[PDB]
């Protein structure tokens, strides 16, 4: 087997004589791009494993060698379901729900739990989003100045708030004062 | 320098398994708990792979022995709110292996199918927690993260 | 190999003194707890209000000796650190 | 293909993201009015009954 390997997962790069069957998982950095043109580097980890029927079964059991680079063939074919997502999502809308528009484009739009390959068996059970982050450091600035006027708003909503209970404190002072002056 | 011709054995830790496989009889076996392990001719240990550091990097830790008692594993991930503010949290999971019985031959195996638990877990964890925060704002998150 | 313990003793004609390997960390909580003579049946006095979890590599029997207490260890038994 | 029409879409990311902080300003802006007014309409109450 000739597999692809490394983070950007570049194609020829492991050369194996088993193919590994059980639970586990290979890491994947992709670039896509929002509606809104903004473009973003995700990180993404898929859980992953070769469902067998049959130990026995000549046919299915052949089937499992049949793709020669099953590692490349997930995280391409993956990869494009979430570029085709999130190019109809705006920013701020996917940042909010990127969790859920990444499970939604990989697994489907009929609602599932796991994605199957039908050429080998393979199954993809879980995408688990490790990290995204705009390509342009002009676009982190932009989304850095949204903190600090987030900051700003929060700071503002504190003393606004108690500015309100100095007023209520000071009259209801001034109320028993203005009372207690005309009992004396 | 090891004797060759000693047999090879391994003190097997407290709250810890062991999976050998004999390559000439073609029986597997796993030895739970403290034990000695003592190694046929043609039997081999299963070399565990595991995630080490505070960044949990992988590959940085390899062992004979899959510890399953109560123990907890420390994590430093980096999330981002709604409102943009970028945070480190650390985090520490305290975890443990669940076996029903200790001489079901498949329940037993299971427990060393995943090849670096400790990476699945915190990686599996922090993408869910990111996914949480990410639609929570900064305020909010501050008064209400535990 | 075994522990003869408690009374003057002579090594009949078969037998010799066997020295006990302790792993690297051990060797030395005993000495602050307290050249080790190998040989010599290894023993540690428990404090008051302890415990001590010892295994049994050989009878494969695990014990837990409670309060003040001497635990002397066996051939193959191995104190959990 | 040339990175004249990349940097017509990148002035288009810098404007979204502008849009946004607006519109977080914006609500922050009608809620501080909402609170001010709700102590204001009390205040006012609080001084007949004083």
């Amino acid at each position: 087997l000739s597999l692809s390997a490394g983070r950007p997962k570049r194609p020829h790069a492991r050369r194996a004589l088993c193919l590994l069957l059980g639970p586990d998982f290979f890491t994947d950095v992709i670039t896509i791009e929002t509606a809104d043109h903004a473009r973003l580097q995700l990180q993404l980890a898929y859980n992953w494993h070769f469902e067998v029927n049959d130990r026995k079964d000549p046919q299915e059991t052949a089937k499992l060698f049949s793709v020669p680079d099953f590692v490349g063939d997930a995280c391409k074919a993956i990869a494009s379901r979430v570029r085709g997502a999130v190019a109809s999502v705006t920013f701020d809308d996917f940042h909010k729900n990127s969790a859920r528009i990444i499970r939604t484009a990989v697994f489907g739009p009929r609602p599932r739990d796991q994605a199957v390959f039908p050429q080998n068996g393979l199954v993809v059970s879980s995408v688990d989003v490790q990290s995204v982050e705009p390509v342009d450091q002009r676009t982190r600035d932009a989304l850095q100045r949204s903190v600090q006027l987030a900051i700003e708003i929060t700071t503002n909503s504190q003393e606004a708030a108690a500015k309100h209970e100095a007023q209520r404190l000071e009259q209801e002072a001034r109320g028993r004062l203005e009372r207690q002056k005309i009992l004396d | 320098p090891r004797n060759k011709t000693r047999v090879v054995s391994y003190r097997v830790p407290h709250n810890a398994a062991v999976q050998v496989y004999d390559y000439r009889e073609k029986r597997a076996r796993v030895v739970f708990g403290p034990e000695l392990v003592s190694l046929g001719p043609e039997e081999q240990f299963t070399v565990l792979s595991l995630s080490a550091g505070r960044p949990k990097r992988p590959h940085a830790r390899r062992a004979l022995c899959l510890l399953l008692g109560p123990d907890f594993f420390t994590d430093v991930i980096t999330i981002e709110t709604a409102d943009h503010a970028r945070l480190q949290l650390q985090l520490a999971y305290n975890w443990h292996f669940e076996v029903n019985d200790r001489k079901d031959p498949q329940e037993t195996a299971k427990l060393f199918s995943v090849p670096d638990f400790v990476g699945d877990a915190c990686k599996a964890i922090a993408s869910r927690v990111r996914g949480a925060v990410a639609s929570v704002t900064f305020d909010d998150f501050h008064k209400n993260s535990a | 190999v075994r522990a003869v313990i408690g009374s003057t003793y002579m090594l009949t004609q078969d037998e010799v003194l066997w020295e006990k390997e302790l792993p690297p960390g051990v060797e030395e909580l005993l000495n602050k707890g307290q050249p080790r003579n190998k040989t010599r049946v290894v023993s540690y006095r428990v404090p008051h209000n302890a415990a001590v979890q010892v295994y049994d590599y050989r009878e494969k029997r695990a014990r837990v000796v409670f309060g003040p207490e001497l635990v002397s260890l066996g051939p193959e038994e191995q104190f959990t650190v």
